């Protein structure tokens, strides 16, 4: 099964780097968030997550 | 703020949408303390 999840990161400013998935900052944040999710969900059946979409909030 | 959107994948029979949401909301404290991410406004949907 699949679950769509949206949330805000309330302590980070959206900036021009986060509009561009090829930037170092975009990739670092996507990596670090992905790693966090692999810590949150430890179920044997948890496979992982998609690539991440960032938008201004 | 930064809005973050993603999809999670589990094998059949593992979890439901409420559990996904509760487990994420319960992690807010650790997300802030360990990852320095202040997580808010969580929304979770089943994707058919």
């Amino acid at each position: 099964s699949f679950f769509f999840l949206s949330f805000h990161i309330s302590n980070l400013q959206f900036n021009s780097s986060l509009e561009d998935p090829s930037t170092d900052y975009y990739q670092e944040l996507q990596r670090d968030i992905s790693e966090m999710f692999l810590q949150i969900y430890k179920q044997g059946g948890f496979l992982g997550l998609s690539n991440i979409k960032f938008r201004p909030g | 703020s930064v809005v973050v959107q993603l999809t999670l994948a589990f094998r059949e029979g593992t979890i439901n949408v409420h559990d996904v949401e509760t487990q994420f909301n319960q992690y807010k404290t650790e997300a802030a303390s360990r990852y320095n991410l202040t997580i808010s406004d969580v929304s979770v949907s089943d994707v058919p």
